RNA sequence: UAAGGUGAUAUGAACCGUUAUAACCGGCGAUUUCCGAAUGGGGAAACCCAGUGUGUUUCGACACACUAUCAUUAACUGAAUCCAUAGGUUAAUGAGGCGAACCGGGGGAACUGAAACAUCUAAGUACCCCGAGGAAAAGAAAUCAACCGAGAUUCCCCCAG
RNA sequence: UUUUGUAUAAUGGGUCAGCGACUUAUAUUCUGUAGCAAGGUUAACCGAAUAGGGGAGCCGAAGGGAAACCGAGUCUUAACUGGGCGUUAAGUUGCAGGGUAUAGACCCGAAACCCGGUGAUCUAGCCAUGGGCAGGUUGAAGGUUGGGUAACACUAACUGGAGGACCGAACCGACUAAUGUUGAAAAAUUAGCGGAUGACUUGUGGCUGGGGGUGAAAGGCCAAUCAAACCGGGAGAUAGCU
RNA sequence: GUUUAUUAAAAACACAGCACUGUGCAAACACGAAAGUGGACGUAUACGGUGUGACGCCUGCCCGGUGCCGGAAGGUUAAUU
RNA sequence: UGAGCCUUGAUGGAAGUGUGGACGCCAGUCUGCAUGGCUUUAAUGUUUGAUGUUCUAACGUUGACCCGUAAUCCGGGUUGCGGACAGUGUCUGGUGGGUAGUUUGACUGGGGCGGUCU
RNA sequence: GCUUGACUGCGAGCGUGACGGCGCGAGCAGGUGCGAAAGCAGGUCAUAGUGAUCCGGUGGUUCUGAAUGGAAGGGCCAUC
């Protein structure tokens, strides 16, 4: 027969499939010590309810931050002041403590984790394509241009 | 001896050569007993094993209760 | 209800009663030693012995009441293991034994017959065992009928030897 | 009574008195009798109960064929013939009787089988705990000492006290003969006889249960019972026999 | 020494000894539907079953038959599918 | 290790050097590495069987502890040994005087033996 | 020599049996063979060479077939 799943166990049987179990499934083992699985009527109109509502949990991160991009992308690109003194080296450095904030209100309380930046940028004024992401699959490339107040 | 669930035991019944006899016979069942209740601990019980299956079926823990009103 | 009575063998004795409260008959109640499920432990039934209370007490101590097992619940406890169960204590409830047939259920002979005897018969009888009631059991079609229909169970007559 | 046959010396009975064996139920068939008649009769039940009511139903007036089917005909056969069975036989319901059937089936009687209980106060084993064995013998092992050996063997006195050891009472048992044989006695008495510190003997209590026990074994013993105990039941077992 | 209590006390039963065989311990085997118990609070110098029956000198030939012990390749073969 | 699947290489795509291997019609393929331009059968997998080996977790324990419990019983727990074995139920072949019920004819100069039986 | 009468369906009336049953049989119907024809042939000169019933097997048939149409099964006939 078949059961659900509650592990990972050798053999295809990842946490929730229905497939290639052996007689007597456990009751000696895969459902008392550790995992389970009484199937029955009741027992997967619960489980077997978890496929529907959890890709919906799981859509939404693909579903508004997917194509989002725009809404931090549809700008030809960002724009920020600060100091310089050579062909445009800022002092310090402006980046995503600064990035953010500016974008944030205008609407993106963006934080610097997958973003792309290689480096704490605005050091050279003029561009600079800093690309960020909110999601695995989600990402944007948005340049930056640096400016001295 | 009893079977604790879907209860049973030496039924009596004959023999039959075919040719000569009708001794009676005189069945029983099958002994066995496991049991491990994941509500609290391992409670065992001796019942049959088309017993065994039935509360594995869809009881194993639907099924004490009956035992609770013996 | 009453002119008579204290049962019988059973008289005798000593008494009780007689123009509205002896005796007798009926209802309700009181008492009801001991043994016996026997139930405080025991036990060659009618007896041996004990724990906790109680009053009196001539204050010595004794007579009496309760203390069986088991289950439902509750209360208190409380192991191996944190908990938690197990197990212990208590209280109230009920059960236990005895019974004539009939009733339901578990188990279930052989003689005998077949002119022998193994299938088959006797027979699910005799017997054993559990359980309940004044009755049990059964009982409201997953019935039967045949293309018309009937309509739970139950018992009697018949279909038919 | 039983026989071919019995005065038979074959069976039964001492006598008397009382009791002692073809019944009963329903079914089926004949006979007699009564009712009604091509019709006869109801069952349970109802009941102003032996009425009356109730005709469910049973039997007969049609038979032939394995049947479908046909029908005073019908089967048979391909047959229209012949041959088989039928066709101007009154039945039916009571009542009384002859017989049969199912029953205990005229009455009495087995040896037995099966079911459930009671029995180890006899006896057989075994368990626990207690008791008994007058007297008289033999004289093993071990040991001491003397001799002896290089040392051990070995030997001699003595001490020692063994043994399903010896003679023999109690006690236990039963080889022989007589008597008893309606006994003193349902196994003994009398005179002898075997064992008698042992696989001994005995008191008290306990444990084994019937196809089972126990058995130094004879089928022996399990309460005067044993090739399957006693008591009650199936049970009026069955009895082509007396 | 034992035996037919109540017609048989024996040459019969027993016996110590001998032999075969089984049993590795939850032993074989036995009582028991089972639990359990005996064997044994023993453990192969032990326990069981069979036969012979001190001791002495011995115990010959037959494995065809039946039984038992080993093998189990091949033939035949149950339920089951 | 068979058989089925069915996903790939091998019966109807040109190199240069070295050298590995497999099949091979023995005018000669396929592929490894160092360097360069659908019919037949091998294997990964997957199913299903056959045997083995190992494991734990059922099952056993007439090993050792703890507790109930100042118990030899029982139970629950810790640990060790064994282990899907053993053991049991159902079904099934072989054994099976251990046990049970029975059968084992008549005629006959008695019965038997012999002989007979239509 | 020629053939298949070792035929199919019936059978007056008899013989013999306790019965089951057994035997004899002219004649009739349908089709045969042999003979020119009358006619003969329903196994062998006759008398032994045999087994009742049940349970089934095989073939045939609209006999039956449990609501109906079938079917299984049953009957009937032939036979083991
Ligand atoms: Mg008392
Ligand atoms: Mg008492
Ligand atoms: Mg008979
Ligand atoms: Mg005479
Ligand atoms: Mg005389
Ligand atoms: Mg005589
Ligand atoms: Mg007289
Ligand atoms: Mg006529
Ligand atoms: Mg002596
Ligand atoms: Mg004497
Ligand atoms: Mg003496
Ligand atoms: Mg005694
Ligand atoms: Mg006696
Ligand atoms: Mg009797
Ligand atoms: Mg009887
Ligand atoms: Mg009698
Ligand atoms: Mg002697
Ligand atoms: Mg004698
Ligand atoms: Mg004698
Ligand atoms: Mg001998
Ligand atoms: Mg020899
Ligand atoms: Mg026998
Ligand atoms: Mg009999
Ligand atoms: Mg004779
Ligand atoms: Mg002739």
């Amino acid at each position: 027969m078949q059961v659900i799943l509650l592990d990972k166990v050798a053999n295809l049987g990842s946490l929730g499939d229905q497939v290639n179990v052996k007689a007597g499934y456990a009751r000696n083992f895969l459902v008392p010590q550790g995992k389970a699985v009484p199937a029955t009527k009741k027992n997967i109109e619960f489980f077997e309810a978890r496929r529907a509502e959890l890709e919906a949990k799981l859509a939404e991160v693909l579903a508004a931050a997917n194509a989002r991009a725009e809404k931090i992308n549809a700008l030809e690109t960002v724009t920020i002041a600060s100091k310089a003194g050579d062909e445009g080296k800022l002092f310090g450095s402006i980046g995503t403590r600064d990035i953010a904030d500016a974008v944030t209100a205008a609407g993106v309380e963006v934080a610097k984790s997958e973003v792309r930046l290689p480096n704490g940028v605005l050091r050279t004024t003029g561009e600079h394509e800093v690309s960020f992401q909110v999601h695995s699959e989600v990402f944007a490339k948005v340049i930056v241009n640096v400016v001295a107040e | 001896m009893k079977k604790d669930i879907h209860p049973k035991y030496e039924e009596i019944t004959a023999s039959c050569s075919c040719g000569n006899v009708m001794k009676i016979r005189s069945t029983v069942g099958h002994d066995l007993n496991l049991d491990v209740c994941s509500k609290c601990h391992p409670f065992f019980t001796g019942k049959q094993r088309d017993v065994a299956t039935g509360g594995r079926v869809d009881r194993f823990n639907k099924r004490f209760n009956i035992p609770g009103s013996k």
